[PDB]
């Protein structure tokens, strides 16, 4: 996270670290959506142009963390993967359309002060909250700059951007399954996700019921925190029918 | 049932340091 | 990263 701040303890208890087994390293962010299911970006798991194709046995999920590098004894929980499910129409060839994946954990994780699932939006949630200028929150242990690494989880709040502005910022084809967020050059505030943060959650606190909802997944960008560029996020509600289908089936 | 309600915040009626920024942006 | 048990 570039131009963010340290998270408070228990601020993002749904935050998940995807951790490569060998070499030991941060792969991506993710989120906890139930005792048994974690949500992330498909590109965290499958991106053939860079020869990325993880199997279940290649990574671990670390839940309840604050420190990036420490083993947070008696606090974090380490979980193994039972199965990975990538959206079947994820478009890794072109523009990362439908950049979403689910992971089922081998065993259910116990909730605690530090570990608690985020809500997924329904249609009404999305309509109310996905509006230009409304701010959401992005968290992660990724790089602090485009070109180092944080001691603890970072957070930044960022406004949703008007679709034409998003479309005009990039040569990449934007779809309805994406939204963008970030400050404009003229706004004076800064902030973005970066390498290490992808797959993590973009969340909003509903002012109607005071619950946190995962509205996006950190999907892609061009550089990090560049003027006139915006981060792109997978639109979770637009893909909820697929999420439900997977959870219902498996 | 309790999704999205943080044990160290909403469950105990404490607010984090920047959630008010989010609220203030929810203007419609 | 610190080693994990
Ligand atoms: N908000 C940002 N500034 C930002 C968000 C996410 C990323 C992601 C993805 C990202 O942007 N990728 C490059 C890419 C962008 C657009 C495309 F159409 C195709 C490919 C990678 C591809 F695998 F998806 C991903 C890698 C993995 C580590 C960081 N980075 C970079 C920057
Ligand atoms: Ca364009
Ligand atoms: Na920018």
């Amino acid at each position: 996270i570039v131009e963010g701040s340290d998270a408070e303890i228990g601020m993002s208890p749904w935050q998940v670290m995807l951790f490569r087994k060998s070499p030991q390293e941060l792969l991506c962010g993710a989120s906890l959506i139930s005792d048994r299911w974690v949500l992330t970006a498909a590109h965290c798991l499958l991106y053939p142009p860079w020869d990325k194709n993880f199997t279940e046995n290649d990574l671990l999920v670390r839940i309840g963390k604050h420190s990036r590098t420490r083993y947070e004894r008696n606090i974090e929980k380490i979980s193994m993967l039972e199965k990975i499910y990538i959206h079947p129409r994820y478009n890794w060839r072109e523009n990362l359309d439908r950049d979403i994946a689910l992971m089922k954990l081998k065993k259910p994780v116990a909730f605690s002060d530090y570990i608690h699932p985020v809500c997924l939006p329904d249609r009404e949630t999305a309509a109310s909250l996905l509006q230009a200028g409304y701010k959401g929150r992005v968290t992660g242990w990724g790089n602090l700059k485009e070109t180092g690494q944080p001691s603890v989880l970072q957070v930044v709040n960022l406004p949703i951007v008007e679709r034409p502005v998003c479309k005009d910022s990039t040569r990449i084809r934007i779809t309805d399954n994406m939204f963008c967020a970030g400050y404009k050059p003229d706004e004076g505030k800064r902030g973005d996700a970066c390498e290490g943060d992808s797959g993590g959650p973009f969340v909003m606190k509903s002012p109607f019921n005071n619950r946190w909802y995962q509205m996006g997944i950190v999907s892609w960008g061009e550089g990090c925190d560049r003027d006139g560029k915006y981060g792109f996020y997978t639109h979770v509600f637009r893909l909820k029918k697929w999420i439900q289908k997977v959870i219902d089936q498996f | 049932a309790d999704c999205g309600l943080r044990p160290l915040f909403e469950k105990k009626s404490l607010e984090d340091k920047t959630e008010r920024e989010l609220l203030e942006s929810y203007i419609d | 990263f610190e080693e994990i048990p």
